[PDB]
RNA sequence: AAAUAGGCGGCCGUGGACGAGGGCUCGGGUAGAAGACCCGG
RNA sequence: CGGCCGCCGAGACCCCGGCGCACGGAGUGAUCGGGUAGGCGGGCGUGCCGGUGGCGUAGAAGCCGGGCCG
RNA sequence: CCGAUAGCGAACUAGUACCGUGAGGGAAAGCUGAAAAGCACCCCGGGAGGGGGGUGAAAAGAGCCUGAAACCGGGCGGCGAUAGGAGGGUGCGGCCCGAAAGGAAUGAGCCUCCCCGAAGGAAACCGCGGCGACGCGGGAGUACGAGGGGAGGGGACCGGGGUUGCACCGUCCGUCUUGAAACACGGGGCAGGGAGUUCGCGGCCGUGGCGAGGUUAAGGGGGUUAAGCCCCGUAGCCGCA
RNA sequence: GGACGCUAAGCCGCCCGGUGGAUGGCUCGGCUCGGGGCGCCGACGAAGGGCGUGGCAAGCUGCGAUAAGCCCCGG
């Protein structure tokens, strides 16, 4: 209906279309790595979540039971 | 077609070359000479050529000819093959001429005009294992004629 | 999409005859209900039936620019015109309300709008 | 005419005429494009975008012309295509024009422009 | 070819009439890369 | 250098109409008009499909050149 | 879904030609016309080439349907051997043509009169001042003014195109850059090719259905040539703490 | 003095002929999908490959010196 070529369309001769610079869009560096790029890890490379709070980590515990000693009431 | 108009049984002769094996600059300089006059003094203006005692002028194109005896620009050469080429179309422009009846010894030349065609093209060795394009352009050249008139 | 245009024509039929009674009686009601009715769907009303008996002044005539959510408890006399009901919705205002009426048939009821409440 | 107003107006704009509507440069490159067929600015060499003196005048929304003159051609009469005879009805030499086609057979376009001249319908050429 | 493009003297004109100057030609250079220049015919 | 006087001289500023935008319903704006990064919104064109309605040797598409409109 | 510088490398003697010790690598090349009637016979040409004439169309006459641009030759129109260039833009002259699609002959460029009339706003001469330059009063917001309206005269170009002179202005294009006309980078010229796509998941939004409920997946039955649509299936998920 | 009295070479536009192979129409080909089939064969000497073979044969295709084929049955 809408295509993202369409959106784009051709454009202001921005050659890049609407992440700014050229430079900064060349591969997987840019995005400042693949994937989500350590969280509980000593280096800061990804510092800062996605929302304000930096970082927010993983690792904390409380058991689960057995799924079958277990009864959620209803 | 031709590339000026003929009422050719009854006002003008014609013959065309097709593929000769000819320079284009040495068609331009020919040509461009020729036209206004008549046949009679275009066999003459051959004939001299052939002997190589007539120069013809380059005067379309200029570069790396010394300059001849006297009058008019110094750059020209004798283009032979081509002297010799347009002599054979001369001779079937009269034999035509005499056939429609036409007098063969009267009339003037109009146009005459040269044109490039398909180039033959092959190779020849230079240096490093390379090859380099070695061409010989092939002409078309057209020749009218046309009656005396005042 | 990503952008504001109904596609229902009942819709559009609806809020044009909203405007026609918004500038010849020159009242303001008639064009508070249109502009309610093209907000989106998800802010479109959603009256409840037990909010209906929680809150509303007994005998009047309720507006409501969306739909009427019922299985609930109801047993206040109001009438209702409205731009949806429920299937089980519409049978409660007829038997514990005044009555299920459709928005289009208000413009009967009160030309120009008298004691009337927009409830949202 | 149309109107005196509006004769004058068209000859104004005709005589003025309106930009070149291809940006910089194209005598000198055919690499770029024919006359026709405006981009939009790339540059950021571009003397056009910013409205240099000695290089002409650029696409902007107060070029557009009254909406009689507009959509139209100037002596106000509004174009139908015309391939059969069944189109033709329907057109008025109050305010339409008629255009034959190429393509049209002799038979048919025969019986187009004798109804037509009938409507009182104006032409491109006659018949 | 100083565009303030100069001066003097002499020579000339007046497809489809007639044709003054001039070259190409020839024999050699005082000349000379081509050409030019110069001289004899 | 210190006074003084008359003029020249911008898309400014003024002024007439047109045009867009904003606002007004199912004319109004002294307090509207530059524009990259970037966001938002509208239209055109291209191939094929489907539906609908037409055209062709009494001359299609394409090509070339010219006119006209936005 | 794609269509012969695309889709298989390959639509046509192709994994062929071809290269490399080998392993292995790897192209290009589609189209006469209804029927071949694929050109007898004749002139010329050393000539088998080509040309003249006869060849339904031959501008279908032999990789021949159509036949673009770059480019080459001649010609036409303009300019041109004492005058200056990012090659032009805008105004105004010259020369050049213009059958058509434009506007106008039911009146074109053009001219003339009358009037309304924004912003603006003189002159002659007079008077009085000022060292004078010149100001002030009256003339006078007048004369005058863009633009518009109406009427009239004339009767075929005007617009528009090609090129060129003059006045004025004008240091490409794209990218890089804080700054590009650049001695920063890239471009011989033209044509064709040539770069935002699919799936899953999450977060948004718009529309639409239904509603305290909503939604069915897989499957077979069914229907149909097949199939989609139509009905069954609620397994299972989500919300109702 | 100014005048077209002769301004060649050349510049720009257009025109005509050639060059070139783009463009449109054309397609006995690809590509993808759905259904069904094929679903093994060989020392009882396979597949694959080579070289010949046709009146004229350059390649391809088909065959094996019985050489673009031979025989039998049914259609």
């Amino acid at each position: 209906m809408i295509r993202r070529r369409k959106k784009v369309r051709k454009l202001r001769g921005s050659h890049t279309h609407g992440w700014g610079c050229k430079k900064k869009h060349r591969g997987g560096g840019s995005k400042g790595g693949r994937g989500m790029a350590g969280t509980g890890k000593r280096n800061k490379s990804k510092w800062t979540w996605t929302i304000k709070y930096a970082p927010d980590h993983l690792g904390k515990r409380g058991f689960s039971r057995p799924p079958e000693v277990q009864r959620e009431v209803r | 077609g031709y590339s000026f108009q003929n009422f050719d049984p009854k006002r003008m002769a014609r013959a065309s070359a097709r593929d000769l094996r000819i320079s284009p600059k040495l068609a331009v300089e020919v040509c461009r000479e020729l036209r206004g006059m008549m046949l009679n003094d275009a066999l003459r203006y051959l004939d001299d050529v052939i002997a190589l005692k007539r120069p013809v002028p380059l005067k379309r194109y200029n570069d790396s000819q010394g300059h001849k005896p006297g009058k008019g620009f110094g750059p020209g050469r004798y283009p032979v093959k081509v002297a010799k080429a347009i002599k054979k179309v001369l001779l079937n422009v009269k034999n035509n001429a005499v056939q429609k009846g036409l007098d063969p010894d009267k009339l003037k030349i109009i146009h005459i005009a040269a044109h490039k065609g398909p180039v033959l093209r092959g190779w020849y060795p230079r240096a490093f294992g390379r090859a380099t394009p070695f061409n010989e352009q092939t002409t078309h050249i057209e020749v009218v004629v046309e009656e005396i008139r005042r | 999409m990503k952008r504001t245009g109904p596609t229902d024509p009942n819709l559009r039929r609806l809020i044009r005859y909203l405007r026609k009674k918004s500038n010849e009686y020159g009242v303001k009601i008639w064009k508070d209900v249109a502009w309610r009715l093209e907000r989106p769907r998800r802010q479109r009303a959603e009256v409840n039936v037990s909010k209906i008996n929680r809150y509303a002044n007994d005998g009047e005539m309720i507006v409501v620019p969306g739909s009427v959510l019922g299985a609930g408890k109801l047993e206040k006399k109001v009438i209702v015109a409205a731009w949806k009901f429920s299937e089980t919705a519409r049978r409660k205002i007829i038997e514990a309300g005044g009555e299920a009426i459709t928005i289009e048939e208000l413009i009967e009821r009160n030309p120009t709008g008298s004691g009337v409440r927009i409830m949202e | 005419e149309k109107e005196f107003k509006r004769l004058l107006r068209v000859r104004a704009r005709l005589k003025r005429k309106k930009p070149r509507f291809l940006r910089q440069e194209w005598w000198r490159y055919p690499k770029f494009k024919n006359d026709p067929k405006w981009r939009r600015p790339k540059g950021i060499d571009s003397k056009m975008r910013l409205k240099l003196k000695g290089k002409p005048r650029s696409p902007s929304i107060g070029w557009s012309s009254p909406k009689l003159v507009r959509g139209l051609h100037p002596s106000g009469y509004e174009e139908v295509l015309v391939h059969n005879v069944k189109e033709l009805e329907a057109l008025d030499p109050k305010r339409q024009a008629a255009r034959i086609a190429h393509t049209v057979g002799k038979k048919k376009r025969i019986e187009i422009i004798k109804r037509a001249e009938e409507l009182g319908i104006k032409v491109l050429n006659p018949r």
